[PDB]
Formats: C-alpha cells, structure tokens, sequence
C-alpha cells in the first residue's frame, strides 16, 4: 500500500476541543487526515466490474466494486454475467457485512436491484439522494408511486402501503414478494433523505444525527444487510455509514478512530467519503451528539420522560431538565450585526441589544427594520419575528407586511403598560396611509382571550386589495408566563387555519412583542413543536430552541420559558 | 462515460 498516517483515536472529552484545533485555519489538520487516505486500493482486484457484458451495468466508470466483497446475484443460467451488480458489503463497528453500499440503480438496472433486496433479505433501504439533481439523472425511481399502487420489477412484486413525507426525508412502507416462487411477502422500509447535495453536505449536522436515530429504529426482521445507496454509492452513503458506525464506537468506548474507520471503509469500496467537507462532517456529527446528546422525546413517552426530567432527588442540586437548558448554547455574539447598529438605526430599536443578525435581518426593498427571519418546520417556509413598531417606524412596518406579503399578524402585547408604551399603534379607525401604502381596518372583533382585526391594504395601485388579519393576544404580560395555556393553544389553531398551507421570500406569518424575542420566541417555538407533534408524533424541544437562539438574540433565554414549552406541549397531548 | 469524482 502507501504511507498514510497514524492519528490518535479521539477520547470523548477532548473531542470538542480536538475538533477545534483540527479546524483552525480552514482545518488543514483535517485536510491532511483526509488527503492521505487513498482513492482506491491498488491490490484488491477489480476484474468483474470491468468485464464487457457488465459495462452498461455501472453508473460511473470511476466507481467500480472490489472483487472480494462485491454483492452477488443468483447466477441466472445461460445469460453470462448475471451475477454482477454494482454494490459492496461494508462492515460496521462490529457486525461484519452490516451494510451494502450500492450505486443508484440505472433504468437498465432497476430489476437487478430489487433482486438483490430479495436475495439478501434486506428490509431497510436507506436512500440518500434525489433521482434528479442539476437536471441530470442520479438515480432511477425503482418504486411505485402511491398512485400506481403496485408495480412489479421482474419477478419481484413491490406494493407501497404508506407514504409519510417529512421535512428532509420521506418514509415509505412497502411489501415485496416473489410471485414466481411460493414464499410470503416481506415488509420493507424505504427512507429518502432529500436535504443532502451531491458531493456536498446537509445544512445542520443534527439532520444527519436525525435520520440515523430513525433508521436504527426501523425493524430488520431477517438480520439482513442495510442497503445504503446514493448516486455512485460511495460519497453520501459512505459518509452516512461513517456516522452510524463511529457513533456505536462512541456509545461503546468513548473514543473514535474516524480516520481509521474511513481508511477501513476505503478498503471495501473506493472513494467512500469522497469529500473533505463530508470528512469534517462526520466529526461534527460526533462532536455535536457528544456535546448536546439526544434531546427528542416521543409523543408516546412524553409525560414519563418529562416527569422525571423535572425531578431532582438531592434538591441541593438542579433537575435533569435544568441540565439540558444549561447545555443549550447562547450564541451571544454568534455573528455579524452591524446593519442594526448604525447611527440613525440605533433609534429604530425598541431595544438596542436585540438587533437582528446581518445574516437574517429583513431587508426593506435596501433599508432598515428590526425584524428577523425565522425558520419554519416545513422548509423553506419562513416567518417574521419582529418587534412591535416604534412610534416612528410605524411606516416601514407596513412596507414590510406588504412587501413580504404577510397574511396574518400575531401581536403578543398590549399597546402600553400603565402610561408607558410597550408598542405603538400601527392602526387607527380611519384610513391611515403610510407612504405608498394605505391601510383601512374593516372589522374589530373582541374575544375574552384575543381580538381579531381585519385590515384591507392598498396603494395608488388601486382596484385590487389584500385583506390582512391581525390576532392580538392579551392574557400575557412580558412577565408571568402565558396565564392559561390551553387557550394560547386555541389561538395557535385559529391563527393557523387562516394562513394557507400549500407550501418569492413571501412569509405569510409575522409575530411581534416588544423586542420580538422576549415572548415571540415562545410562540415561534410552540408553532414548530406543534407542527412536528402532528407530522411525526415526535418532539425535540432542545434543538428547536437551539435554532431560534441561533436566529436572533433574546429568545427563550431563561429556564422558565424553556421548561414552559415542555409543560404546554405535554398538557395538550395525554 | 461520466467520471463521478470529476
């Protein structure tokens, strides 16, 4: 072979830090570790992939399987070369042949692919790619559309039963059987991760840590291999295995020899983990699971988990939950926010140290307005979390709810406490007109809990008009947590039903309180935790707050609030 | 043809 290196298996603790130095100056210590691991491995003979009757069976002449671990198909008599398919056995942290790393089937290979799944008794396919990327084919669609209901490739009959469609992955529940062979059908689980770019990396490591938690959860009735394929089967797939394995390896020895495990992989299939970015990714995955761990109760076991999470037997100490809140970062000066700190703009902030990050501040097609873009459960949908308008910005405010096409506004504050103004009053009884836009409220409905106001907006661009709803919530001073939650909830429902839900930076919702973080964070949270409690019966309060804390400063910056989420999410699900 | 890694 060659002269690689000898890296020191990282121990749990120092992981966080090792990572830090390994990445200083655009991580050359990493670019080195990954640079030394050879593309292919000279020795290991690759004679069967190259054969002539198998040329068309490969997706890239660049990626061909070693001969000793190549997955084999029941040699069809006569038809020479029917034992070959582009796939390869891969070893985990122990289980030899735990996975099958395979090239995305070709339209001409689709039948040999479902043959491998039947002959290998695999009942867990993990697709980490998209059939179409950049207008080029990266993988044929080897499955029936929920419509066709059932399609049979060759002698293998595939029928889909369920089709769940989450934010990053789509989980399908199939039933396959060989009808030319009296034997009974098998339940297959197919996951497709769509938030992963070819040769690239996802957005947040937690996304990867995410589907891992969920493939480990799927049932493998035949102790068969786990099919992990992508386009060539080496890049994104190699990376996934990396994490899965190295995690076991951590949850096992509190150490991790990534370098080693990659080299070990690169010995079974060429170019596995094809990018420095994916290399650095695997580490981050470990550094973050290590750091914050697994925070994601299931609606099934919510009340149990939370109940003990809240108790601290030796009271001279905090509760486990408190532990959690403390592990939660607080990006204090996390990123650039100069825009918000200009001379004229410092008088455009109800609060000087609650300025939007330059990285997400709402442009004012550009001018300034203290409002932050917030990520929504369903990507790429986004909502604005701004501050109650200032007696002088009331004009800009409407420009924003008009330009970004807001449909519903949620005001969590009163117009003013005692004598001091907590917010201005962007609305009047008349036909208030701010700059190019003209508002005109048409209705004002007061309820024991909130108050709905229906405005009709326009410009000199008349004979059109957009109707804008505003829900103002009362029972909730910037202090006491929402008085009686059960109704805070009802609000969130009625509000939700007025916004569409069809899925152009045109954010439909807009939420605000004094600084747009104080109590606006609690809201945004609840929103996503609810939309997830519905679509997956699962809930990760920690991570949700971690992305908020990351979006604008000031949100859920107190244990009282953090814990609040837990409470409400729970009482509204027995 | 078509080289994966490019």
């Amino acid at each position: 072979e060659k002269q690689l290196m000898n890296v020191e298996p990282i121990h749990a603790d120092i992981l966080l830090e090792t990572y830090k130095r390994k990445i200083a100056d655009e991580g050359r210590p990493f670019l080195a570790e990954f640079q030394s691991i050879p593309r292919v491995f000279s020795k290991f003979p690759i004679k069967e992939a190259r054969k002539p009757f198998n040329q068309n069976k490969n997706r890239y002449v660049d990626i061909l399987p070693y001969d000793y671990n190549r997955v084999e198909l029941s040699e069809i008599n006569g038809d020479a070369g029917s034992n070959y398919i582009n796939a390869s056995y891969i070893d985990g942290f122990k289980e030899p042949r735990k996975y099958i790393a395979a090239q995305g089937p070709r339209d001409e290979t689709v039948d040999d692919f479902w043959r491998m799944i039947w002959e290998q008794k695999a009942t867990v396919i993990v697709m980490v790619t998209r059939c179409e990327e950049g207008n080029r084919n990266k993988c044929a669609e080897y499955w029936p559309s929920m419509e066709e209901g059932t399609r049979a490739f060759g002698d293998v009959v595939v029928k889909i039963n369920q089709h769940k469609r989450c934010p990053d992955y789509i989980i399908q529940k199939l039933n396959i059987v060989n009808k030319k062979e009296k034997a009974t059908g098998r339940e297959v689980t197919h996951i497709q991760f769509t938030s992963w770019p070819d040769h690239g990396v996802p957005e947040d490591p937690h996304l990867l840590l995410k589907l891992r938690r969920r493939v480990n959860a799927f049932s493998n009735f035949f102790s068969g291999p786990i099919v992990v394929h992508s386009s060539a089967g080496v890049g994104r797939t190699g990376t996934y295995i990396g994490i899965d394995a190295m995690l076991e390896g951590l949850e096992a020895e509190n150490k991790v020899d990534v370098y080693g495990y990659v080299v070990k992989l690169r010995r079974q299939r060429c170019l596995m983990v094809q990018v420095e970015a994916q290399y650095i990714l695997i580490h981050q995955a470990l550094v973050e699971y290590n750091q914050f761990g697994e925070t994601e109760v299931n609606l099934s076991e919510l009340h149990p988990y939370l109940h003990n999470m809240k108790k601290r037997d030796p009271p001279s100490e905090p509760s486990p939950l408190e532990a959690e809140f403390q592990r939660l970062p607080s990006y204090r000066s996390w990123r650039t926010q100069h825009i918000g700190n200009q001379e004229e703009n410092k008088s455009k902030n109800r609060n000087s140290n609650v300025i939007p990050y330059d990285y997400n501040r709402v442009p004012l097609k550009s001018k300034y307005i203290n409002a932050s873009f917030i990520m929504s459960y369903w990507k790429p949908e986004v909502m604005i979390a701004a501050q109650g308008p200032l007696k002088e910005t009331i004009g800009d405010f409407w420009q924003m709810i008009f330009q970004r096409k807001v449909k519903v506004i949620v005001m969590l504050t009163e117009l003013k406490h005692g004598d001091q103004e907590i917010c201005a009053q962007y609305w009047g009884e008349g036909k208030q007109t701010y700059g190019d836009i003209e508002v005109d409220l048409k209705d004002t409905d007061k309820s024991s809990t909130y108050t709905l106001r229906v405005f009709e907006l326009r410009h000199s661009k008349r004979k059109d008009s957009r109707t804008v709803y505003q829900y103002q919530y009362t029972n909730w001073s910037v202090e006491q947590l929402p008085a009686e939650p059960k109704e805070l909830i009802s609000m969130i429902q009625v509000v939700k039903q007025k916004l569409p839900q069809k899925n152009h930076k045109s954010t439909p919702l807009l939420i605000h309180c004094r600084d747009g973080s104080q109590q606006t964070g609690i809201f945004c949270a609840l929103l996503n935790l609810l939309e997830s409690a519905e679509t997956e019966e699962v809930v990760d309060i920690f991570q949700v707050v971690k992305a908020l804390r990351k979006a604008r400063l000031g949100m859920v910056s107190t244990f009282e609030q953090y814990q609040f989420l837990y409470d409400v999410i729970a009482s509204t699900y027995p | 043809r078509e080289e994966y890694d490019v």
